[PDB]
């Protein structure tokens, strides 16, 4: 069985920059499909962010394409979101999931993270 | 070149067909095998595929039921890996068919084909 | 950019009957429309892919059709925990994109 563990910071200040860590255990992100990051707008609005291979090609939705960075380290076997200069806009659960990719059937998310919720305050918080 | 209409073959069946004096495989895979069948790491594998390298549309399994070892033809819905196993030397193959224990050292071969509806055309 | 709209927004149903939620897109989309089902509690998990193709581990009592640009997602009963959010994508091209949402909520 394929399990995705999420982690990172669950609160940042605007102007800087969101980094979410995805853990795979049971599967190696090398070994096949696709590897991607999604956000969940308390206005009930889902965004598909990005993706990278296993081969390590990205590919970003035009939306944020620009600011987000999405790299990997095969060694831990986990991938990572780095969203730039972040806002109020950016206030969402942000969710890593694995689409599958069949030439008849198209893409489909098998397997989806925990659910990292992040805020965009300008609030302290202690690391 | 041999026509097979799927939408005779039922859910969870298995369904040989001749092909060029060669034995054809063709499972209607079920939801949890697919699933079985795209969740094994390439590490544990002799011969690295993934199940979609393998297969055109995940709910169709077609293969050449020729064991790589030897020669010998499967027999469905046995074996430690739910899938075939070849009587004669021991070769177990997975539910993508993935030669996964045994003196085999391929994966049971894929065929050329094309869909057309309810029916498949091998060759 | 395609976009879906998922009609009906938020309707609810008894303890046990039938229900039909769509999904209708801007563009053509030939078949390739998924359907995410989001928990009260967070947890997102696959339904249907290729607009009829359940996955594994959902019941029988789910089902799917629609060609072009119309979609759909049946239930037979909503006994018990049929209670969440359901969501729709599509992915003929990149990027993909979802639907508004349908909350399924109990009288
Ligand atoms: S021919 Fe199948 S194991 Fe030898």
């Amino acid at each position: 069985e394929v399990k995705l563990q999420e982690s990172g910071a669950g609160l940042v200040q605007p102007s800087q920059s969101l980094s979410l860590t995805c853990s795979v255990t049971g599967y190696s992100i090398t070994s096949g499909y696709y590897w991607n990051w999604i956000r969940l707008f308390p206005g009930n609005k889902l965004e598909w962010v990005g993706y990278i291979s296993n081969v390590g090609d990205n590919n970003y939705n035009p939306s944020l394409k620009d600011r987000l960075s999405i790299t990997r380290d095969t060694s831990k076997n986990q991938f990572f979101l780095k969203l730039n200069s972040v806002t109020t806009e950016d206030t969402a659960t942000y969710y890593c999931a694995r689409s599958e990719y069949y030439s008849v059937t198209g893409y489909a998310m098998d397997y989806w993270g925990q659910g990292t919720t992040v805020t965009v305050s300008s609030a302290w918080r202690h690391p | 070149k041999v026509e097979v209409n799927l939408a005779a073959i039922p859910l969870g069946k298995n369904v040989v067909v001749k092909w060029q004096g060669k034995p054809v495989f063709i499972r209607h895979r079920t939801p949890h095998e697919i699933q079985e069948a795209n969740s094994v790491d390439m590490s544990a594998l002799k011969d690295p595929q993934t199940d979609a390298d393998r297969v055109k549309d995940p709910q169709w399994l077609i293969m050449l039921g020729i064991c790589t070892h030897l020669g010998c033809v499967p027999i469905g819905e046995a074996g430690d890996f739910g899938g075939w196993f070849c009587p004669c030397h021991g070769s177990h193959y997975d539910i993508s068919g993935r030669i996964r224990k045994g003196p085999a050292p391929l994966n049971l071969e894929i065929p050329a084909y094309e869909f057309d509806g309810d029916k498949v055309i091998v060759g | 950019d395609i976009e879906l709209t998922q009609t009906p927004v938020s309707l609810a149903a008894s303890l046990g009957d039938r229900v039909t939620i769509s999904c209708r897109a801007s563009q053509d989309i030939n078949n390739f429309l998924n359907w995410y089902q989001q928990k009260p509690d967070g947890t997102i998990k696959l339904l249907i892919y290729y607009t009829s193709r359940l996955h594994a581990g959902v019941p029988s009592r789910f089902s799917g059709s629609g060609s072009g640009t119309d979609y759909s997602l049946t239930i037979s009963n909503l006994e018990p925990e049929d209670i969440a959010t359901y969501f729709c994508q599509h992915h003929i091209k990149f990027p993909w994109t979802f639907g508004a949402g349908t909350k399924l909520e109990i009288k």
